């Protein structure tokens, strides 16, 4: 059930933000020059 | 033994290692950063040391394993196990 | 005079991956230099590793552990996977 | 058979997070370490009724 | 050839004879050249597909050295693999510092 | 009247004292349990010889001293006496890491 | 709507919008991402949810059921 | 009224222009007479092939660009936009030279 | 006679543009020139060593590539 | 009699020749290569022995500690440039004191 | 329990007596010298192997060692090493 007690770090935890996260996989990277220069110049 | 032995390095020890490097005044985060760099270094070495040991069919790590482990990285540790 | 290169093989693998995009001659020479360099890498590491074990024989074990220690965990993991698959399927 | 969790230590800080009764962060200080824990509003009410103060076990 | 029965591309005989005349060891195993051709074919396939998509991004049907340059530099395992390698006609990455903006 | 040195005087004599000593500045047991801790999640139930530990600790100390020298020079480039977290990153990444 | 939650992001109130969050519900046949509805975010922050558990969210009821 | 850009505007478009170009920024003849000049006092009466000169110039350019990047970061560590003589020495010696 | 001056100041400025440098001081053009003067010696010396060992009066591309091989630079492309 | 005495050498030529034969280097080995290698190795070893020897003479000790060899190699430019990555155990560091940190 | 091992000990001691026959050498420093000579052996030998491979030759002679020692060492150490080396080899081959 719901835990009445919750352990919290002073520096790391904030009540503002709540974040939860878990052949060869590779993150998709765009090789376009105008895309990277467009991202950096905006 | 199995729990948070990276804290075993004392802050005065990092201060003495800073004295060896000629550092006068030291900030706060230096003791954390140097600890993390050591944590990465010991992995980068010990990993290869376990690789050679596993290839040599041994349950015990010797000095030739450490020296030959630092040989391919260009450090070439002399003295023990030369 | 004659010379040896990987050209036809790189073109065949290119047809195995993307049988549309072509390859320039200079990039093909760069790939030839890459494969020729990695050959000396793995071969030399297998020579030193064979010298550390006091053995005059180089087998698939030396290539397996060598490839493991000279490559990142991903490339060594998949390289050992597909390599052992091809060798075990061959023998 | 059941297992129960127990927290004990000297209180360092007490703050309200304040409709609804807001939670409270407790600074309980063990002898062998220090840990902070967020609490329910009800257990906060029980804490306020026990007249606890900073530095009380 | 024994490369087709094992599902390979590069010849096993050239690598085996090359290792024999390469002055490496006295005895050579029969599985070592097959293993080496497997690893080299895997890495070559990786470079060919990464540089291939790098050519697909710029809408060109040929692979220029710049596509391979960005393909190797954008990958972490390839950048860590070869950090000293200098590619000709590959250029550099469009790295722009934020403080200069 | 108590006798107290001004701040910065003991640092110099400490540099003179430690730069003349070749002894190891890290204790044996913490480095032992640390190396064993790193070796726990790699291969379970290993053994470490009485040697090869002073080689890891020796290379770690000798390398870290040079890192403190290059980082010290990086702090001097900023015209101050204090080493900062960004100095370790500068002198680190600038060495090819 | 039920499935594994791999990634759930929740953001504090900003001037642009009351709350912005995106939860990723992964299932074997289909995997899609939903943008939460405010009080939905109050239900996800109300009871602590850890990524990687299978839950069943009730749209009409407005409560979450962890299977 | 003449049309003049403020100082610092042309540098950005020059960065955009040259960072998109793979061409060599050094002329062939000065590098030729320079390489021959260095080869005069080593072995007298040598010969240079039409190739291998673009390899020396190519490695020199590609290496010097990276040196200007690391030196640029060294100048950023000092919190300014200007590269200085001490920055080249910092980013040079800190690379192991 | 003095071919090290063959490198123009706008050339060093363009090489600085390749590195992302905005404003450049005066002594940069001298320092970069000296570093180049040392580099060309550090390479060309080994290039003459291999050429003298190969019994040749002409320097080829394999001499330059093999000269940069032992220094860890490993120049690709020409003469691979 | 060994061939090292007639050529004015110290290290044995046979051990180096057989070591190069079993070292898996090339198919054919010349007879002057081991003598040349023993000459170079004897010259370098003599250099390290005399430099570390005078380094022991400076501290007024009749034995050579690793610190004497450390300072002997670091104080020489050709030895420091020869091995820049070599880590010597129990050699310590050099008494390098920065000027800006002085009063 | 031990079979046998090979080191440079006696030779380092003899050269020590040739230079300064007073100061002794510690065992650890002797091991450091053994590691040094053992390392330089693999250095010059490997460079001679690659240099022999660049010339398309299966034979390694004193030429490969001479040029190799020249290119892998500073001008002073390579100059004196080639000097005394060629002196010892030329004096050796003259005995026949």
């Amino acid at each position: 059930m719901k835990a009445l007690v919750e352990e919290i770090d002073k520096k790391t935890y904030n009540p503002d933000i709540y974040f939860t996260s878990l052949s060869r996989p590779v993150k998709r990277i765009n090789y376009s020059l105008a895309d990277l220069e467009a991202r950096l110049y905006t | 033994i199995l729990r948070d032995n990276i804290q075993g390095i004392t802050k005065p020890a990092i201060r003495r290692l800073a004295r060896r490097g000629g550092v006068k005044r030291i900030s706060g985060l230096i003791y954390e950063e140097v600890r993390a760099v050591l944590k990465s270094f010991l992995e980068s070495v010990i990993r290869d040391s376990v690789t050679y040991t596993e290839h040599a069919k041994r349950k015990t790590v010797t000095s030739l394993d450490v020296v030959y482990a630092l040989k391919r990285q260009g450090r070439t540790l002399y003295g023990f196990g030369g | 005079a004659r010379k040896e290169t990987y050209s036809s093989y790189i073109y065949k693998v290119l047809k195995q991956t993307h049988p549309d995009t072509g390859i320039s001659q200079k990039s093909m020479s760069i790939l030839n230099s890459f494969v020729n360099d990695i050959f000396e890498r793995i071969a030399t590491e297998a020579s030193k590793l064979a010298a550390y074990n006091k053995k005059s024989t180089i087998s698939a074990r030396e290539i397996q552990t060598a490839v493991r220690l000279i490559l990142p965990g991903e490339l060594a993991k998949h390289a050992v996977s597909e390599g052992t698959r091809a060798v075990t399927k061959y023998s | 058979k059941e297992t129960k969790e127990v927290y004990e230590g000297e209180v360092t800080e007490l703050t309200p997070e304040d409709k609804t009764i807001s939670h409270v962060i407790v600074g309980l200080k063990s002898a062998k370490g220090t840990k902070t824990l967020r609490l329910d509003p009800t257990i906060y009410e029980s804490i306020q009724r026990e007249k606890v103060s900073i530095g009380d076990v | 050839s024994r490369s087709a029965k094992a599902g390979l591309t590069f010849p096993v005989g050239r690598v085996h004879r090359l290792l024999r005349r390469g002055n490496y060891a006295q005895r050579i195993g029969s599985g070592a050249p097959v293993y080496l051709t497997a690893v080299l074919e895997y890495l070559a396939a990786e470079i060919l597909e990464l540089a291939g998509n790098a050519a697909r991004d710029n809408k060109k049907t040929r692979i220029i050295p710049r596509h391979l340059q960005l393909a190797i530099r954008n990958d972490d395992e390839l950048n860590k693999l070869l950090g000293n390698v200098t590619i000709a006609q590959g250029g550099v990455l469009p790295n722009i510092h934020q403080n200069l903006l | 009247k108590p006798h107290r040195y001004k701040p910065g005087t003991v640092a110099l004599r400490e540099i003179r004292r430690f730069q003349k000593s070749t002894e190891l500045l890290i204790r044996k047991l913490p480095f032992q349990r640390l190396v064993r801790e790193i070796a726990q999640d790699f291969k379970t139930d290993l053994r470490f010889q009485s040697s090869a530990i002073g080689a890891l600790q020796e290379s770690v100390e000798a390398y870290l001293v040079s890192l403190f020298e290059d980082t010290n020079l990086a702090a001097i480039h900023a015209k101050r006496v204090t080493i900062q977290k960004k100095e370790i990153k500068l002198a680190r990444r600038l060495r090819g890491e | 709507i039920e499935g594994e939650v791999v990634e759930i992001q929740i953001d504090r109130s900003i001037t642009g919008g009351h709350k912005q969050g995106k939860l990723t519900i992964k299932t074997t046949d289909m995997e899609t991402i939903y943008e939460l509805g405010n009080k939905m975010i109050d239900g996800l922050t109300k009871e602590k949810v850890l990524a990687g558990d299978v839950i069943s969210i009730d749209k009409a009821s407005g409560k979450i059921t962890k299977l």
